[PDB]
């Protein structure tokens, strides 16, 4: 109570339970279409506008309400059950005898391996004086082991038996949401002595939620206190949902029918003023007079009854409807076998139900690659050392196979035989696995045995020997991979690395012989050739993707006795980083070794494997110190999650001496033959954005075949890479040089910057010009105003655009580049936590689950399993929800209109005195049960084409990216369809009353107007649902069953309900309208006059201007699919022949 | 093991019939369609070409009639016989006043003497036409109480219900006693008696008898109950006191259940003409020759220049007279044989041909 502490639950949905109610009613009435029902509701209370049963007004809403919130209840409980078992799973025992849940002041005891859900404030570990380490993963890029150094002077408690003794927590203010602050103290007083001590809290001492402890046992300390102060309930979860355009393009026609709903009671509300100023009409005798009183304002009464009866005319079964056909298309995607993965088991999971019509009409695919497009398991070598190459392989060398024979399989067994020539004789001292597949690549490297009992060091000649071993040394020590107890043959520990590649270099360094056995508190242990040399890395700097810096500082000991050790700088990065950061001038060989490996990086790029390269500056202690200082103030600032430690890792890494580079491989997902010739040939440009470099996503490009050959690879490449400071304001080089040929490449394709007169042109475009635009050339492009728009307009007549978009921003601009200035679909695929800039930065954001589920699919739009199902997840499951929901929506408009117009057409004959034509049943249960059914069933269970056949000719989406389907141009000629046939099932029931009011066949008469709206709505009913019959591709049991349910729902509320006396002026209808043959001479004539205008239409369609939809739909019935085989799927790797 | 289920469901791999339009298929549905409404559109003008049915509007008896057979204007008479033999000759009418219930604005009696050259069937329909006058207003329909039709004997405030139908015009009288029917369908009523026989003046005088039950469908006495006052607490509306002069006796008070034309009145009609069976006769065939409608005129029609008549007929199958639904179904054949007629010569001597595969990117 003083001390303001309430509980709270774990996780902040703002639906909960016992405020549930009244916040989705509020939610509820911001749609301006049901708020619209509590006006025409309290109207329908006043007992002047002619309405009877006031009280089952509120059943065709509240019934729509409800169902609105028993379906925002499982999008509230699969946002909770499914994702969401992490609020409180486990329940820690905490026994206190002796005198994931949430406790304040709670005293938690963390074990190794384990997430926190608590702001812990640590006391001591296993460690020395509570040296704690954790792997920050959910929070940043933070892969290191950052130290969490507790109190150094309470290191007394190791059990929960003493620290059990003090039942205390402290009091603290309100939260701040920074990540590497806290300014919270503790103060305690000591038992028995008056010893008073503030221990100094710091972010030292503490650690947040998200993140997961490594390598320490029994972290001990207290949770948060209420509210906010978790500095994760901020920083993320706030995050804005996402609609399609079919939902933004709704809002338009919803209004549309808002504008025909105020014309149609403004023509009533004047055409009643105009009746009540007539002199000779039967109302003055019979009715009374002045029944407001002495003016002609009962007109604008009649305009407010025009409001009441026209209430089936605004849509309030649309936003139900949409959102019952969006869910259900989306747990079809999720319960597709075909979209599961058997070696992980994954099925699809989509994140975001309300977008599955996205995926029809998408047109650019960012799938960057080396998460996504392959396999990331990195294996190989090719070892490139002192201007040398030392490997041989042809497992992918053919990247290259444009020019090259057939069939070469006596090389692959040359790699086995010069593999068996190399793991043994290597093994000299050596204890690790060395088998096949064990050891990695196979080459001879300087056949070293020299040495037997003469000498041990050497140091005379065959620097050769010397230099490849110090590569190794320097590879097996410039790594954060982490080693680990093999459960099962514990005699040989295994690796485990957060970076696949960077777990390969040691892993083949292991098998040359260059192993290291663990880690120490301090330094680093590592076993080279027999024995076991521990170089203590004092130092290392992380490596993020916006930085290519894999750098340790590990030191070294002097050779000599009596000196102050050295040190390295084995700064580890890409091929064109530390060539912008090495040493032009030296009194060294370092100039003419550097185009004998940079010519050996083009072959081993050339061929499809990543390169990495290695470079090492000898510095000193006498410089080394300064720094470390300059680094450690800056460890010490507050700028530890900034830029700003940037520019402390890049003064020390000016010069460099050139070791060499490696040449690891990586093959793929197995998402080649969806890139060729489906997720390509439908229409979709796809736009790999790697961060890896130009000679290896051209020659990976050819492979999966997105750019097939016959490509024109008008490739950007600029030539210089240096940053700006001073001068160069006369002229211009660095810029101008890429803006000459932003013009000089539209010889290829002639435009101008100027229009853009493609924002309104779609097509895949003829000319295949595969962009090759490449890191810096990207960052020169997209600076400012007047230089996006002469290569934008470049890249929408493209059919693919490429790659080294490192530093994730360029990733980001690039997919905010083609939303923002060309209004189209994007998908971003990728994976990893890089790119989830990218995905939601997107429109649609699918994301690849790994081995372990990452921060781009925990943050997504769908989650697939490999690369190899967006080509069932676009082309079928995304093609049919567009298809289905742009043909669902404009059968929406037209049943409503069928129906609230046919009781504006009898406005005429009571002179718009707002008379009900309908019973208010057939008002009441038209929106509900009638006829909206087959609306639904339309939407969820309708294909044009089977599932196999959307994979066999992919070019079927096309109808989705032209945006050819789903326009208003298609929106208005369904409600001039719905004003045609209301015309015609009113006016074919008016033309039998017309004559003389007689349609019984015993002459007794069916002249009211109840009896006349069962003429109407029977029509009204059968004409909707046969039309949404003829709009339906494949018939099937189901939805056929449910036309033929709905329109014998018709037939039986009026069984049911004229039997009841009940039904005042309705009492029996049942016998006396159906048994009159005039009704079902009315019924079979005019049903066809409904569908002969359409039916006509889409037969004078698809004969003589045939969409290509159509023209594969007369290849279904013939023998041109007989050889395809039920589900298949032409994307996979073990499957049969057509 | 989250494997998702494959019981054809969430797989989709449902019954699918798969309808593709080709021209082999439209093109005999539209030959199937248009040779059934040829063949229905002709055996509904074969029917309803053999009506015959009688309307003689009698507005104008009380001013533009004598008391000797006078003058018969060709407005208000229309003959419909399908033996085009006695049709141009005219129905007369005179007026007999008697000047005794001085009302002066409808009043008489009007004495309409048709012929008829055709038998009619044995059913034979005396309805009556009430042209132009407004019966389907806001105001109007929702003017009655449905516990004193279904017999209940209610109070003040429940017929003043919010629920739909009350009777908020017609509510109590000068001295505060409620209406035994209320609302203004029950008071605005047909007031115009027709005779239970059509005399057959002129030949030989032996009459054609017309009964006044079995008027509205039987099973309409279900919810038409008779009353349960007390014969003092309810009123006359104020356009029945000279049915009712002195207000109610003991024994004066209609059962609403038998009295069958008043139970057409409550069913009002839903256009500006009304026509409602106030006399039938199921026993007799009626034979040719000359009748005699002896109209007592009681129901102003003169305040809102409408009309009003009489319907004499058989009614068919379809019910009544009218050539709609043969030109319909004939307008369903001739539209459907035209659309078969262009979609073909369309096809075959010009357009396309289903032949190739190479007509969406070739
Ligand atoms: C059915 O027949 C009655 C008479 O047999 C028709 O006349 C209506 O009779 C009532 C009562 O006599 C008239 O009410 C009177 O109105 C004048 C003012 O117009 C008032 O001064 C009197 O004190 C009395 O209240 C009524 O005017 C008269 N006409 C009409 C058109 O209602 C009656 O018309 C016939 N039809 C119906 C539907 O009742
Ligand atoms: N742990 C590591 N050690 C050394 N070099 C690394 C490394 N991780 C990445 N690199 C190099 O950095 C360059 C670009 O970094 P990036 O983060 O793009 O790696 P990548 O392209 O393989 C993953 P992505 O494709 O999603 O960007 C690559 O050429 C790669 O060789
Ligand atoms: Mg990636």
């Amino acid at each position: 109570p003083i001390m303001q502490y309430p509980r709270n639950k774990i996780r902040t949905t703002k639906y909960t339970p016992l405020t549930f109610l009244p916040k989705n009613i509020l939610f509820q009435f911001h749609n301006f279409a049901n708020v619209y029902f509590l006006v025409l509701i309290i109207l329908g209370a006043f007992q002047i506008f002619g309405v009877t049963n006031p009280g089952l007004s509120a059943v065709p809403l509240v019934v729509i309400v409800i169902i609105t919130a028993i379906k925002d209840a499982i999008e509230d409980s699969r946002r909770t059950v499914l994702d969401l078992e992490v609020n409180n799973t486990k329940t820690h025992i905490l026994e206190g005898v002796e005198n994931k849940g949430v406790k304040v002041g709670d005293i938690v005891r963390i074990h190794n391996n384990d997430e926190i859900p608590a702001d812990i404030i640590l006391l001591s570990t296993s460690d020395t004086d509570g040296a704690c380490y954790v792997e920050t993963k959910n929070l940043d890029g933070e892969t290191n082991l950052k130290v969490r150094q507790s109190l150094k002077c309470t290191n007394t408690i190791r059990t929960s038996k003493d620290i059990a003794r003090t039942k205390f927590w402290i009091e603290s203010e309100g939260p701040h949401s920074n990540l590497y602050t806290y300014q919270g103290n503790m103060k305690w007083r000591n038992l028995a002595d008056g010893e008073i001590r503030n221990e100094p809290i710091t972010i030292n001492n503490v650690l947040l939620r998200g993140c997961t402890l490594r390598n320490t046992k029994w972290a001990m300390g207290v949770v948060m206190f209420t509210g906010g102060d978790t500095k994760i309930m901020l920083n993320s979860g706030i995050t804005p949902t996402k609609k399609s355009r079919i939902s933004r393009e709704l809002n338009f026609s919803v209004v549309i029918n808002f504008v025909l709903l105020f014309i149609l009671c403004f023509v009533s509300g004047i055409a009643n003023g105009v009746y009540y100023d007539k002199k000779g009409r039967s109302r003055f005798s019979y009715e009374f007079g002045t029944i407001a009183g002495s003016a002609a304002t009962n007109g604008f009464v009649s305009f407010w009854v025009a409001v009441i009866l026209y209430q089936s005319l605004v849509p309030i079964s649309l936003y139900i409807s949409v959102e019952i056909i969006k869910t259900a298309q989306a747990a079809f995607i999720y319960g597709d076998v075909l979209l599961y993965n058997a070696k992980l088991d994954y099925p699809c999971t989509p994140k975001s139900w309300n977008i599955s019509d996205d995926l029809g009409q998408v047109e650019y695919i960012f799938s960057d690659k080396t998460g996504t497009l392959t396999q990331n398991v990195m294996e190989f070598k090719k070892c490139t050392i002192n201007g040398v190459s030392y490997g041989r392989a042809y497992t992918e060398a053919l990247a290259g196979l444009r020019k090259r024979q057939g069939i070469d399989v006596e090389t692959e067994g040359r790699r086995e035989k010069a593999e068996i020539a190399k793991d043994r004789d290597t093994m000299i001292d050596e204890l690790r696995a060395l088998s096949g597949n064990s050891q990695f690549y196979p080459e001879e490297v300087t056949f070293v045995s020299k040495e037997f009992v003469r000498d041990l060091k050497g140091a005379s000649g065959e620097v050769q020997q010397r230099c490849c071993e110090h590569f190794m040394l320097a590879l097996a020590l410039c790594h954060s991979v982490l080693v680990e107890a093999n459960p099962d043959n514990p005699k040989k520990l295994d690796l485990k690395a957060q970076s696949p590649d960077e777990a390969a270099l040691v892993a083949t360094a292991r098998d040359v012989g260059f192993s290291f056995v663990g880690k120490t508190k301090k330094g680093l242990i590592i076993e080279m050739q027999g024995i076991q040399k521990e170089f203590e890395i004092l130092n290392i700097l992380e490596f993020n993707s916006s930085r290519k810096r894999m750098s340790c500082i590990v030191k070294i000991p002097g050779l000599n006795p009596g000196d102050e050790p050295r040190a390295l700088l084995i700064c580890k990065g890409a091929d064109s980083i530390i060539y912008s950061r090495l040493s032009r001038q030296s009194g060294s060989n370092s100039e003419a070794i550097l185009e004998k490996t940079a010519l050996h990086l083009e072959q081993y790029a050339t061929e499809g494997l990543r390169t990495l390269c290695i470079a090492q500056r000898e510095l000193s202690w006498s410089e080394y110190e300064k720094w470390n200082e300059k680094y450690d103030i800056a460890a010490a600032s507050l700028a530890n999650r900034e830029d700003e430690l940037e520019v402390v890792a890049d003064s020390i890494e000016r010069e460099l001496i050139l070791l060499g580079g490696t040449a690891i491989e990586d093959r793929l997902q197995d998402g080649v033959p969806d890139c060729i010739e489906l997720l390509a040939e439908a229409g979709i440009k796809l736009w790999v954005l790697t961060g890896d470099k130009v000679e290896t996503a051209i020659n990976i490009g050819f492979s999966c075949n997105l750019l097939n050959n016959e490509m024109e690879l008008l490739v950007i490449k600029t030539t210089g890479d240096d940053v700006k400071e001073f001068g160069s304001e006369p002229s211009e080089i660095v810029d101008a040089l890429l803006s000459k040929y932003l013009k000089e490449y539209f010889n290829l394709t002639g435009s101008e910057e100027e229009i853009f007169e493609a924002k309104k042109d779609h097509e895949f475009p003829k000319g295949n010009y595969a962009i090759v635009i490449d890191g810096d050339a990207l960052k020169l492009a997209l600076y400012g105003e007047d230089i996006r728009r002469k290569f934008l307009l470049l890249c929408k007549n493209c059919r693919a655009v490429l790659c080294c978009r490192v530093s994730p921003s360029q990733k980001a601009a690039v997919v905010k580049l083609v939303k923002d200035s060309l209004d189209v679909m994007t998908l971003a695929i990728g994976d990893g936590s890089n790119d989830v800039a990218m995905i939601q930065s997107a429109d649609v954001g699918i994301g690849i689950a790994g081995e372990e589920g990452r921060q781009a699919v925990m943050c997504s739009d769908y989650a697939i399993g490999q690369f190899r199902y967006l080509a069932r997840l676009v082309l079928v499951h995304g093609r049919w929800s567009y298809k289905r929901l742009a043909e669902m929506i404009p059968e929406f408009f037209y049943k409503n209109m069928i129906f609230a117009l046919a009781l504006f057409w009898y406005g005429i004959y009571n002179d718009f005195d707002g008379s009900y034509l309908y019973e208010y049943t057939y008002m009441m249960f038209y929106n509900l049960a009638f006829t909206s059914l087959p609306v639904i069933f339309l939407g969820i269970l309708d294909q044009d084409v089977n599932d196999t056949i959307s994979l066999v000719v992919p070019q079927l989406y096309r109808v989705g990216i032209l945006r050819k389907e789903w326009n208003q141009r298609k929106f208005l000629w369904y409600m001039l369809d719905g004003l045609y046939q209301s015309i015609i099932c009113f006016f074919f029931p008016y033309l039998v009353y017309h004559k003389n009011m007689i349609v019984t066949s015993n002459g007794l008469g069916l002249d009211h107007r109840y009896f006349v709206g069962v003429y109407v709505t029977t029509i009204a009913v059968i004409s909707c649902n046969t039309y949404v019959l003829l709009h339906q591709y494949r018939w099937d049991w189901f939805s056929g069953l449910f036309i033929a349910l709905s329109c014998l729902v018709v037939f039986a509320w009026t069984g049911i309900w004229s039997s009841a006396i009940a039904s005042r002026e309705f009492f029996k209808a049942a016998a006396r309208i159906y048994g009159a043959p005039s009704f079902w001479a009315v019924f079979f004539v005019a049903v066809l006059f409904c569908l002969l205008p359409r039916f006509t239409y889409d037969s004078f369609q698809k004969f003589f201007y045939p969409t290509d939809v159509e023209i594969v739909r007369e290849m279904w019935q013939h023998g041109h699919f007989d050889h395809y085989p039920p589900g298949y799927d032409p994307t996979d790797p073990n499957r049969p022949k057509v | 093991n989250r494997r998702p289920k494959e019981d054809a469901f969430t797989q989709q791999r449902l019954a699918a019939i798969n309808p593709v339009l080709t021209p082999r298929t439209v093109l005999p549905l539209y030959l199937l369609i248009a040779v059934v409404f040829v063949i229905v559109g002709g055996c509904i003008l074969a029917q309803n070409s053999k009506v015959d049915e009688v309307t003689i509007y009698y507005q104008d008896c009380m001013t533009n009639a004598t008391s000797s057979w006078s003058d018969i204007p060709s407005e208000h008479w229309q003959f419909v016989f399908h033996k085009y033999k006695t049709y141009n000759t005219a129905p007369q009418w005179r007026f007999v006043d008697d000047e005794s219930d001085d009302f002066t604005k409808q009043r008489g009696t009007c004495q309409i003497r048709f012929t008829t050259p055709s038998d009619m069937k044995n059913n034979v329909y005396l309805n009556y036409v009430l042209e132009k006058f407004a019966a389907n207003h806001r105001r109007y329909v929702l003017s009655f109480s449905e516990d004193q039709i279904r017999g209940e004997d209610a109070s003040y405030e429940t017929v003043h219900d919010a629920t739909g139908i009350n009777c908020k015009p017609l509510s109590k009288n000068a001295d505060g006693k409620i209406y035994y029917p209320c609302g203004l369908i029950a008071n605005s009523m047909f007031n115009d008696t027709f005779p239970l026989q059509l005399t057959n003046v002129g030949d030989t005088s032996n009459n054609y008898s017309l009964t006044n039950k079995g008027i509205n469908w039987e099973s309409d006495k279900k919810r038409y109950k008779k009353t349960k006052y007390n014969y003092t607490q309810i009123a006359p509306p104020p356009y029945w006191e000279k049915m009712y002069p002195d207000g109610y006796n003991e024994t004066n008070i209609p059962d609403i259940q038998d009295w069958e034309e008043f139970q057409n009145w409550m069913r009002p009609g839903a256009f500006d003409k009304i026509t409602k069976l106030i006399r039938i006769n199921k026993n007799d065939t009626l034979p040719a020759g000359e009748y005699q409608l002896d109209i007592g005129l009681h129901w102003p029609v003169l305040e809102f220049n409408g009309k009003k008549g009489i319907y004499l007929t058989h009614g068919s199958h379809l019910g009544g007279r009218n050539p709609f639904l043969g030109i319909v179904y004939l307008i369903g054949g001739c539209i459907c044989a035209a659309m078969a007629l262009i979609l073909l010569t369309f096809w075959l001597f010009g357009g396309r041909k289903i032949a190739d595969a190479s007509s969406l990117s070739w």
